[PDB]
């Protein structure tokens, strides 16, 4: 609660802040959707002031055409955190870690929801702009 | 047991093993958390040797043409420390950095309107870099890490030997890779070629 | 009975930390050992004291 | 099967539950209704057996709250084991370990179906729906 | 990067012979006993078995095989299995963006119809030629011997082995692939038309 979250973009706000317990790092990806998606750097653009603050550089704002600033977390599926090996003790960082990063990657898939069509008043499906296809 | 299994690795995690499998030590299992002082010395080692291996600039890499962008209000060009190298597409590059912030050397102009094109050698992972180079990053920080801490003589001997030869095969890799041509393929005596 | 005076030169590879060496008898006959002795490979690298 | 509506006419104050949850905490019941109500644990609904909630009262299609819907909310923080340096391992540990995560995601998996969803056949089934907002 | 979680006894026998290196008795199985060494020795043949094969060899550089991009994503996969991507004829423009192969001339990682690129791929060491795996396993036997026993003396001799082993690699494929001066290639074979 919550794992995608969106802010909105005015042109001189460049501090936005992140919620969620993100493990690692690389884990958070910030998209500047505006009018088309454009994902920012980790740090020719975009910048971690404090763990819980990414400051961009350019200061980013509708006059670019880009609006709403998405920050979601992104846990790897493939990039594991811990990987047992033979012969090493068995700490139990690695075990939670373990735990931890399996457990984020689900949380992140409760969040589907907040991706998808979209239920309207009543049970109208919606698709706000969002041309179907395919 | 099945043999029908792929599985995969992290193929950062399993160059900081090839660092301290080098210098002699048992696997670390988890990078993760700033206790282990060898992970965080051996993965800065990494980190810093990712962007010299990048820097030195390879085909791949340099990307050519990239159109950096002003701030509308401000009109200035950020330079990042992701942007290993800016340079003029053509010849006697004009850009340097004052303040973080491109600057046309011969204009002596901080504000750009309208955008810049540059070779910009951007600094990308260990997991964006072709094997070859995946290989020399690691081996050349398995000797700078027994270097700064582990100083016995005889296996940085060893090790450097292997440096070597991977710089050998990562430099073979983008004389196919580039595919360079003398007689039809550059600037100069491309233009004297033709009847 | 056969009873033999001698050095019986056995091959214990590895580690010298992980391997073990016992002598079991359980026949009717007497045992002696008198001496036992090693050899092996030796690399300390990080030349001490 | 996180998710299955109850609904039942009158004050009948057992209601089975299918799905396997780790804790009491986990189970949420609201009773659908023109407007959904989240009845409390301790004082609204009690755990007869782990596998039957029991309601006091339990409302009815009489009274605003009509139907009941419990599902399972099983939470993402609340880790409930806490590997420790031993602290002997347990199997029971482990195993219960990877079943939260399993649970989450087999519950999160079910918040897309509410929506469009796919039937056997393959396709993508409205449920008599009207798409708004579209664009050609 | 692929990792290592399945087994093969004719891989096993090459692990004996990487912990024969040191001094250090075989192994029976690649259970997951505590054995620091037999795992390290495992360690070294999958890190150097993606050595061997990326130098580029005849049989292993698949030569204009088609990577097809997923329909509806429009991007294409360009996974740790693939040591050299390349391209057919030169400037290769392929390069490994995220994880999906981007023009990096044309700025784009979508692709509608596939890539003709020139790719060598990773094959287990028991799909690899006799004269090969014999070099993967006494370059492994060198490594090894350096990480783990730093003896000099017979580490000089097995450098004075993994040549011998290089030189009796290379000589099988300059057979194998049969390359031919004036009369196989692409310039020269064109200009001996009568």
């Amino acid at each position: 609660i919550k794992t995608v979250l969106t802010y909105q973009l005015d042109g001189s706000n460049r501090d936005f802040n992140i919620p969620f317990e993100y493990l690692a790092r690389k884990f958070v990806v910030v998209t500047l959707i505006g009018v088309d998606r454009k994902v920012l750097t980790i740090n020719t653009d975009y910048r971690f002031a404090t763990r819980t603050t990414i400051s961009l550089t350019k200061a980013w704002g509708p006059a670019d055409g880009y609006t709403t600033i998405e920050l979601r977390r992104v846990t790897s599926t493939t990039d594991r955190l811990v990987d047992f090996t033979d012969g090493s003790i068995l700490r139990a960082y690695d075990l939670n870690v373990a735990q931890i990063q399996t457990m984020h990657v689900a949380e992140e898939a409760r969040d589907l929801t907040t991706d998808t069509i979209g239920v309207n008043n009543d049970g109208h499906l919606d698709a706000r702009g969002r041309r179907i296809v395919n | 047991r099945s043999y029908d299994m792929n599985v995969e690795t992290a193929a950062e995690l399993s160059a900081v093993n090839d660092i301290l499998a080098s210098i002699g030590e048992p696997p670390v299992s988890t990078l993760e958390g700033d206790a282990n002082a060898d992970a965080a010395n051996a993965r800065r080692i990494l980190n810093k040797i990712n962007r010299q291996i990048q820097s030195r600039g390879w085909t791949f890499n340099i990307e050519e043409g990239i159109t950096l962008l002003p701030d509308v209000y401000s009109n200035l060009i950020v330079y990042s420390d992701d942007y290993l190298s800016l340079m003029s597409t053509s010849g006697q590059s004009i850009y340097v950095n004052r303040g973080g912030y491109v600057y046309d050397r011969t204009s002596q102009s901080d504000r750009f309107d309208s955008g810049i094109t540059v070779n910009i050698i951007r600094l990308r992972d260990y997991d964006e870099m072709p094997e070859c180079f995946r290989y020399w990053i690691v081996t050349k920080a398995s000797r700078q890490f027994n270097n700064r801490f582990f100083g016995a003589p005889e296996v940085e001997g060893v090790l450097q030997e292997e440096e070597d030869e991977a710089r050998r095969l990562c430099m073979e890799y983008e004389m196919d890779y580039g595919g360079y041509n003398m007689l039809d393929g550059d600037a100069f005596t491309s233009g004297l070629l033709t009847r | 009975l056969n009873l033999g005076t001698g050095q019986y030169r056995f091959p214990v590879v590895g580690n010298a930390k992980f391997n073990t060496v016992y002598i079991l008898s359980d026949e009717t006959t007497p045992l002696n050992i008198i001496g036992c002795g090693w050899e092996g490979n030796y690399l300390r690298r990080s030349s001490g004291i």
